Protein backbone atom coordinates (compact mmCIF):
# COMPACT_ATOMS: atom_id res chain seq x y z
CA UNK A 1 0.00 0.00 0.00
CA UNK A 2 2.97 2.37 0.43
CA UNK A 3 4.16 4.28 -2.69
CA UNK A 4 6.78 6.76 -3.99
CA UNK A 5 7.62 8.60 -6.61
CA UNK A 6 11.68 9.72 -7.75
CA UNK A 7 13.70 11.54 -9.81
CA UNK A 8 17.09 10.30 -10.44
CA UNK A 9 19.35 13.33 -12.51
CA UNK A 10 23.39 11.90 -13.58
CA UNK A 11 25.00 14.89 -15.10
CA UNK A 12 28.37 13.79 -16.02
CA UNK A 13 31.44 16.22 -17.84
CA UNK A 14 34.09 14.54 -20.08
CA UNK A 15 36.53 17.44 -21.01
CA UNK A 16 37.79 16.61 -24.83
CA UNK A 17 34.82 14.67 -25.24
CA UNK A 18 32.03 17.36 -25.43
CA UNK A 19 29.57 19.25 -23.23
CA UNK A 20 28.02 17.29 -20.24
CA UNK A 21 25.73 14.69 -20.61
CA UNK A 22 22.27 14.91 -18.90
CA UNK A 23 19.92 11.87 -18.14
CA UNK A 24 16.85 12.04 -16.08
CA UNK A 25 14.42 9.12 -15.58
CA UNK A 26 11.24 8.85 -13.32
CA UNK A 27 10.18 5.78 -11.22
CA UNK A 28 7.16 5.20 -9.19
CA UNK A 29 8.02 2.48 -7.02
CA UNK A 30 10.10 0.12 -8.58
CA UNK A 31 8.76 0.62 -12.07
CA UNK A 32 10.73 3.39 -14.76
CA UNK A 33 8.52 5.50 -16.57
CA UNK A 34 10.41 7.88 -18.29
CA UNK A 35 14.00 9.23 -19.22
CA UNK A 36 15.49 11.89 -21.15
CA UNK A 37 19.21 11.44 -22.41
CA UNK A 38 21.04 14.99 -23.74
CA UNK A 39 23.43 12.42 -25.77
CA UNK A 40 19.70 10.73 -28.09
CA UNK A 41 19.88 12.32 -31.89
CA UNK A 42 16.83 13.73 -31.09
CA UNK A 43 16.53 14.59 -27.16
CA UNK A 44 13.06 14.47 -25.73
CA UNK A 45 11.17 13.07 -23.31
CA UNK A 46 10.13 9.52 -23.71
CA UNK A 47 7.73 6.68 -22.13
CA UNK A 48 9.19 4.04 -20.39
CA UNK A 49 6.20 2.33 -19.08
CA UNK A 50 2.86 1.63 -20.78
CA UNK A 51 0.60 3.42 -18.47
CA UNK A 52 2.04 6.75 -19.32
CA UNK A 53 1.62 6.30 -22.96
CA UNK A 54 -1.50 8.05 -22.20
CA UNK A 55 -0.07 11.21 -21.69
CA UNK A 56 -1.01 13.98 -24.12
CA UNK A 57 1.38 15.91 -26.44
CA UNK A 58 1.48 18.94 -23.87
CA UNK A 59 2.85 17.12 -21.08
CA UNK A 60 5.82 15.46 -22.81
CA UNK A 61 6.61 18.86 -24.24
CA UNK A 62 6.53 20.42 -20.76
CA UNK A 63 8.91 17.35 -19.33
CA UNK A 64 10.64 18.00 -22.17
CA UNK A 65 11.60 21.73 -21.38
CA UNK A 66 12.34 21.02 -17.73
CA UNK A 67 15.07 18.32 -18.96
CA UNK A 68 16.25 20.95 -21.38
CA UNK A 69 16.55 23.62 -19.33
CA UNK A 70 18.07 21.14 -16.65
CA UNK A 71 21.08 19.81 -19.46
CA UNK A 72 22.02 23.88 -19.43
CA UNK A 73 21.60 24.44 -15.86
CA UNK A 74 23.54 21.24 -14.67
CA UNK A 75 26.21 21.63 -17.19
CA UNK A 76 26.89 25.32 -15.33
CA UNK A 77 26.73 23.90 -11.77
CA UNK A 78 29.54 21.31 -12.87
CA UNK A 79 31.53 24.42 -13.97
CA UNK A 80 30.64 26.00 -10.43
CA UNK A 81 31.67 23.01 -8.31
CA UNK A 82 34.72 22.31 -10.42
CA UNK A 83 35.83 25.42 -8.88
CA UNK A 84 34.79 25.03 -5.82
CA UNK A 85 36.86 22.15 -5.11
CA UNK A 86 39.90 24.10 -6.68
CA UNK A 87 39.91 21.11 -9.49
CA UNK A 88 41.87 21.10 -12.78
CA UNK A 89 39.66 21.28 -16.29
CA UNK A 90 41.59 17.77 -17.66
CA UNK A 91 38.65 15.49 -14.94
CA UNK A 92 35.80 13.86 -15.31
CA UNK A 93 32.95 15.10 -12.51
CA UNK A 94 29.34 13.78 -11.82
CA UNK A 95 26.69 15.81 -10.39
CA UNK A 96 23.90 13.51 -9.04
CA UNK A 97 20.25 14.45 -7.93
CA UNK A 98 17.29 12.44 -6.42
CA UNK A 99 14.12 13.66 -5.30
CA UNK A 100 10.25 12.94 -4.80
CA UNK A 101 7.65 12.21 -2.44
CA UNK A 102 6.73 9.36 -0.07
CA UNK A 103 3.07 8.07 0.35
CA UNK A 104 1.71 6.36 3.23
CA UNK A 105 -1.17 3.31 2.86
CA UNK A 106 -3.81 6.39 2.85
CA UNK A 107 -2.06 8.18 0.26
CA UNK A 108 -1.41 10.72 2.70
CA UNK A 109 2.24 12.56 1.93
CA UNK A 110 4.55 10.62 4.41
CA UNK A 111 7.82 13.12 3.14
CA UNK A 112 9.44 14.55 0.56
CA UNK A 113 13.50 14.14 -0.31
CA UNK A 114 15.70 16.14 -2.22
CA UNK A 115 19.35 15.22 -2.68
CA UNK A 116 22.25 16.03 -4.50
CA UNK A 117 26.08 14.47 -4.18
CA UNK A 118 29.33 15.56 -6.53
CA UNK A 119 31.42 12.80 -7.56
CA UNK A 120 29.39 9.98 -5.03
CA UNK A 121 29.71 12.38 -2.11
CA UNK A 122 26.64 13.46 -0.09
CA UNK A 123 27.19 17.05 -1.16
CA UNK A 124 23.66 19.51 -0.36
CA UNK A 125 20.14 18.05 0.90
CA UNK A 126 16.78 19.01 2.13
CA UNK A 127 15.69 18.22 5.32
CA UNK A 128 13.00 16.45 6.21
CA UNK A 129 11.44 20.08 7.22
CA UNK A 130 11.56 21.19 3.92
CA UNK A 131 12.58 24.42 5.05
CA UNK A 132 16.42 23.93 5.63
CA UNK A 133 19.20 23.01 4.13
CA UNK A 134 22.45 20.46 5.01
CA UNK A 135 25.69 21.45 3.20
CA UNK A 136 28.29 18.61 3.28
CA UNK A 137 31.32 20.87 3.43
CA UNK A 138 32.28 24.76 2.22
CA UNK A 139 31.81 24.30 -1.53
CA UNK A 140 28.13 23.03 -0.75
CA UNK A 141 27.35 26.06 1.65
CA UNK A 142 27.95 27.97 -1.46
CA UNK A 143 24.90 26.16 -3.44
CA UNK A 144 23.10 26.52 0.12
CA UNK A 145 23.55 30.36 0.49
CA UNK A 146 22.27 30.47 -3.86
CA UNK A 147 19.54 28.29 -3.18
CA UNK A 148 18.25 30.06 -0.37
CA UNK A 149 18.43 33.65 -2.39
CA UNK A 150 16.34 31.76 -5.07
CA UNK A 151 14.08 30.71 -2.45
CA UNK A 152 14.54 26.96 -3.70
CA UNK A 153 13.52 25.43 -0.42
CA UNK A 154 10.38 26.81 -0.50
CA UNK A 155 9.54 25.84 -3.89
CA UNK A 156 10.40 22.22 -3.46
CA UNK A 157 8.18 22.52 -0.53
CA UNK A 158 4.80 23.66 -2.91
CA UNK A 159 6.01 20.65 -5.98
CA UNK A 160 6.63 17.99 -2.95
CA UNK A 161 3.34 18.47 -0.99
CA UNK A 162 1.71 19.55 -3.93
CA UNK A 163 2.53 18.48 -8.09
CA UNK A 164 4.54 15.68 -6.54
CA UNK A 165 1.49 14.09 -4.90
CA UNK A 166 -1.03 14.61 -7.05
CA UNK A 167 0.81 12.98 -10.19
CA UNK A 168 2.22 10.24 -8.19
CA UNK A 169 -1.85 9.43 -7.14
CA UNK A 170 -2.61 9.66 -11.00
CA UNK A 171 0.23 7.43 -11.78
CA UNK A 172 -0.78 4.97 -9.49
CA UNK A 173 -4.47 5.11 -10.68
CA UNK A 174 -3.44 4.90 -14.58
CA UNK A 175 -0.99 2.32 -13.67
CA UNK A 176 -3.07 0.46 -11.14
CA UNK A 177 -3.03 -3.08 -12.84
CA UNK A 178 0.52 -3.30 -11.94
CA UNK A 179 1.82 -0.56 -10.17
CA UNK A 180 -0.88 -1.74 -7.27
CA UNK A 181 -0.48 -5.38 -8.00
CA UNK A 182 2.17 -6.95 -5.77
CA UNK A 183 2.97 -10.49 -7.29
CA UNK A 184 4.63 -12.73 -4.82
CA UNK A 185 7.82 -14.91 -5.49
CA UNK A 186 7.99 -18.63 -6.49
CA UNK A 187 10.14 -20.20 -4.67
CA UNK A 188 11.98 -23.65 -4.09
CA UNK A 189 15.04 -25.06 -2.29
CA UNK A 190 18.24 -26.52 -4.45
CA UNK A 191 20.71 -28.92 -2.50
CA UNK A 192 23.67 -29.27 -4.05
CA UNK A 193 27.23 -31.37 -2.09
CA UNK A 194 29.97 -29.51 -2.01
CA UNK A 195 31.74 -32.44 -0.54
CA UNK A 196 31.34 -35.70 1.19
CA UNK A 197 30.97 -33.76 4.52
CA UNK A 198 28.99 -31.05 3.42
CA UNK A 199 26.20 -29.41 0.73
CA UNK A 200 24.64 -25.97 -0.19
CA UNK A 201 21.04 -25.15 0.22
CA UNK A 202 19.76 -22.22 -1.72
CA UNK A 203 16.85 -20.62 -1.43
CA UNK A 204 15.33 -18.76 -4.24
CA UNK A 205 12.52 -16.07 -4.71
CA UNK A 206 11.31 -15.52 -8.12
CA UNK A 207 9.45 -13.12 -10.59
CA UNK A 208 8.24 -10.95 -7.63
CA UNK A 209 7.48 -7.09 -7.80
CA UNK A 210 7.86 -5.20 -5.84
CA UNK A 211 11.63 -5.68 -4.91
CA UNK A 212 12.11 -5.47 -1.28
CA UNK A 213 12.07 -9.02 0.30
CA UNK A 214 13.27 -10.89 3.66
CA UNK A 215 15.28 -14.46 2.77
CA UNK A 216 16.52 -15.71 6.00
CA UNK A 217 18.06 -19.16 6.72
CA UNK A 218 17.14 -20.45 9.95
CA UNK A 219 19.32 -23.37 11.72
CA UNK A 220 17.52 -24.37 14.62
CA UNK A 221 15.23 -21.54 14.85
CA UNK A 222 17.60 -19.17 14.60
CA UNK A 223 19.52 -16.73 12.41
CA UNK A 224 22.35 -17.61 10.31
CA UNK A 225 23.20 -14.18 9.37
CA UNK A 226 26.57 -14.78 8.90
CA UNK A 227 26.60 -17.83 7.68
CA UNK A 228 24.30 -16.92 4.82
CA UNK A 229 25.31 -15.65 1.18
CA UNK A 230 22.49 -13.40 0.35
CA UNK A 231 22.86 -11.82 -3.37
CA UNK A 232 22.02 -8.06 -4.35
CA UNK A 233 17.95 -8.44 -5.63
CA UNK A 234 18.23 -8.53 -9.48
CA UNK A 235 15.56 -7.55 -12.05
CA UNK A 236 14.58 -10.17 -14.29
CA UNK A 237 14.11 -8.08 -16.79
CA UNK A 238 10.19 -8.45 -17.29
CA UNK A 239 9.68 -5.99 -14.19
CA UNK A 240 9.77 -9.14 -11.81
CA UNK A 241 12.50 -9.51 -9.39
CA UNK A 242 14.86 -12.33 -7.86
CA UNK A 243 16.69 -13.24 -5.02
CA UNK A 244 18.50 -16.47 -3.29
CA UNK A 245 20.13 -16.96 -0.30
CA UNK A 246 22.62 -19.60 0.57
CA UNK A 247 24.00 -21.53 3.52
CA UNK A 248 26.63 -24.34 3.54
CA UNK A 249 25.57 -27.20 6.00
CA UNK A 250 27.03 -30.59 7.53
CA UNK A 251 25.63 -33.28 6.00
CA UNK A 252 22.52 -34.06 6.77
CA UNK A 253 21.70 -31.52 9.23
CA UNK A 254 19.64 -30.34 6.60
CA UNK A 255 16.10 -30.78 8.18
CA UNK A 256 17.65 -28.15 11.15
CA UNK A 257 17.58 -25.77 8.49
CA UNK A 258 14.69 -23.36 7.15
CA UNK A 259 14.34 -20.60 4.85
CA UNK A 260 11.84 -18.00 5.75
CA UNK A 261 10.38 -15.71 2.67
CA UNK A 262 8.27 -12.52 3.54
CA UNK A 263 6.94 -10.49 0.94
CA UNK A 264 3.98 -7.97 0.31
CA UNK A 265 2.35 -10.49 -2.68
CA UNK A 266 2.20 -13.39 -0.06
CA UNK A 267 -1.15 -14.52 1.39
CA UNK A 268 1.00 -15.85 3.90
CA UNK A 269 4.49 -15.62 4.65
CA UNK A 270 6.60 -19.21 3.66
CA UNK A 271 8.62 -21.16 5.24
CA UNK A 272 10.52 -23.55 3.07
CA UNK A 273 12.99 -26.73 3.62
CA UNK A 274 15.06 -28.90 1.45
CA UNK A 275 12.53 -31.70 0.06
CA UNK A 276 15.01 -34.62 -1.47
CA UNK B 1 5.83 15.25 -13.51
CA UNK B 2 9.02 16.68 -12.36
CA UNK B 3 9.91 19.32 -10.10
CA UNK B 4 9.94 22.77 -12.77
CA UNK B 5 12.52 25.56 -11.54
CA UNK B 6 16.33 24.92 -12.30
CA UNK B 7 18.77 26.71 -9.97
CA UNK B 8 22.72 26.78 -10.62
CA UNK B 9 24.42 25.33 -7.55
CA UNK C 1 38.67 10.71 -6.04
CA UNK C 2 36.57 7.54 -4.35
CA UNK C 3 35.66 4.87 -6.76
CA UNK C 4 33.49 1.61 -6.78
CA UNK C 5 33.95 -1.50 -8.09
CA UNK C 6 31.43 -2.79 -10.17
CA UNK C 7 29.17 -6.02 -8.28
CA UNK C 8 28.17 -8.64 -11.64
CA UNK C 9 25.79 -11.62 -11.91
CA UNK C 10 24.53 -13.41 -15.22
CA UNK C 11 21.41 -15.04 -14.89
CA UNK C 12 18.43 -16.01 -16.78
CA UNK C 13 15.00 -14.46 -17.05
CA UNK C 14 12.98 -17.40 -16.82
CA UNK C 15 14.23 -21.06 -15.22
CA UNK C 16 16.53 -22.76 -18.26
CA UNK C 17 15.33 -25.26 -19.61
CA UNK C 18 17.69 -26.33 -22.81
CA UNK C 19 16.06 -25.59 -26.04
CA UNK C 20 13.86 -23.16 -24.87
CA UNK C 21 14.38 -19.43 -26.28
CA UNK C 22 14.78 -17.00 -22.76
CA UNK C 23 16.64 -13.97 -22.04
CA UNK C 24 20.39 -13.74 -20.50
CA UNK C 25 21.45 -11.29 -18.28
CA UNK C 26 23.81 -9.27 -16.78
CA UNK C 27 23.07 -6.53 -14.02
CA UNK C 28 26.07 -4.37 -13.08
CA UNK C 29 25.61 -2.70 -9.66
CA UNK C 30 27.15 -0.50 -6.66
CA UNK C 31 29.61 1.15 -9.67
CA UNK C 32 30.76 4.37 -9.73
CA UNK C 33 31.56 6.59 -12.03
CA UNK C 34 29.40 5.19 -14.32
CA UNK C 35 31.03 4.55 -17.40
CA UNK C 36 30.87 0.83 -18.07
CA UNK C 37 31.16 -1.42 -20.33
CA UNK C 38 29.73 -4.93 -20.48
CA UNK C 39 29.18 -7.43 -23.19
CA UNK C 40 27.47 -10.40 -23.06
CA UNK C 41 29.56 -13.74 -24.51
CA UNK C 42 28.65 -16.52 -26.60
CA UNK C 43 31.27 -19.49 -26.27
CA UNK C 44 33.68 -16.77 -25.55
CA UNK C 45 32.49 -14.52 -28.62
CA UNK C 46 30.35 -10.95 -28.46
CA UNK C 47 26.90 -11.08 -28.97
CA UNK C 48 25.48 -8.83 -30.92
CA UNK C 49 21.78 -6.53 -30.39
CA UNK C 50 22.51 -6.19 -27.05
CA UNK C 51 20.04 -3.93 -24.89
CA UNK C 52 20.08 -2.26 -21.77
CA UNK C 53 18.30 -0.15 -19.53
CA UNK C 54 18.68 3.48 -18.60
CA UNK C 55 21.15 4.80 -16.02
CA UNK C 56 20.04 4.89 -12.35
CA UNK C 57 21.71 4.41 -9.51
CA UNK C 58 20.79 3.78 -5.70
CA UNK C 59 20.28 5.36 -2.11
CA UNK C 60 23.74 5.12 -2.16
CA UNK C 61 24.52 6.96 -5.18
CA UNK C 62 26.22 3.88 -6.78
CA UNK C 63 24.67 2.91 -10.42
CA UNK C 64 23.17 -0.20 -12.35
CA UNK C 65 22.37 -1.14 -15.64
CA UNK C 66 20.73 -4.22 -16.72
CA UNK C 67 22.24 -6.02 -19.90
CA UNK C 68 20.40 -8.28 -21.78
CA UNK C 69 19.49 -10.18 -25.18
CA UNK C 70 17.77 -13.34 -26.19
CA UNK C 71 18.83 -16.97 -26.20
CA UNK C 72 18.24 -20.77 -26.02
CA UNK C 73 20.60 -22.50 -23.66
CA UNK C 74 22.12 -25.68 -24.73
CA UNK C 75 23.71 -28.18 -22.78
CA UNK C 76 27.03 -27.17 -23.98
CA UNK C 77 26.74 -23.87 -25.16
CA UNK C 78 28.29 -21.35 -22.53
CA UNK C 79 27.80 -18.08 -21.92
CA UNK C 80 29.03 -15.21 -19.99
CA UNK C 81 29.35 -11.68 -18.79
CA UNK C 82 32.81 -9.22 -20.16
CA UNK C 83 32.56 -6.53 -17.70
CA UNK C 84 35.45 -3.42 -17.95
CA UNK C 85 35.54 0.09 -15.46
CA UNK C 86 37.95 2.29 -14.62
CA UNK C 87 38.47 0.75 -11.36
CA UNK C 88 39.28 -2.84 -13.30
CA UNK C 89 43.11 -3.40 -14.41
CA UNK C 90 41.63 -5.92 -17.00
CA UNK C 91 38.13 -6.94 -17.88
CA UNK C 92 36.24 -9.41 -15.74
CA UNK C 93 34.79 -12.60 -17.21
CA UNK C 94 31.64 -14.17 -15.08
CA UNK C 95 30.10 -17.35 -16.27
CA UNK C 96 26.51 -18.25 -16.68
CA UNK C 97 25.78 -20.72 -13.92
CA UNK C 98 21.86 -22.33 -14.44
CA UNK C 99 22.00 -22.66 -10.56
CA UNK C 100 23.16 -18.65 -9.77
Amino acid sequence: GSHSMRYFYTAMSRPGRGEPRFIAVGYVDDTQFVRFDSDAASPRTEPRAPWIEQEGPEYWDRNTQIFKTNTQTYRESLRNLRGYYNQSEAGSHIIQRMYGCDLGPDGRLLRGHDQSAYDGKDYIALNEDLSSWTAADTAAQITQRKWEAARVAEQLRAYLEGLCVEWLRRYLENGKETLQRADPPKTHVTHHPVSDHEATLRCWALGFYPAEITLTWQRDGEDQTQDTELVETRPAGDRTFQKWAAVVVPSGEEQRYTCHVQHEGLPKPLTLRWEP
Amino acid sequence: LPFDKTTIM
Amino acid sequence: MIQRTPKIQVYSRHPAENGKSNFLNCYVSGFHPSDIEVDLLKNGERIEKVEHSDLSFSKDWSFYLLYYTEFTPTEKDEYACRVNHVTLSQPKIVKWDRDM
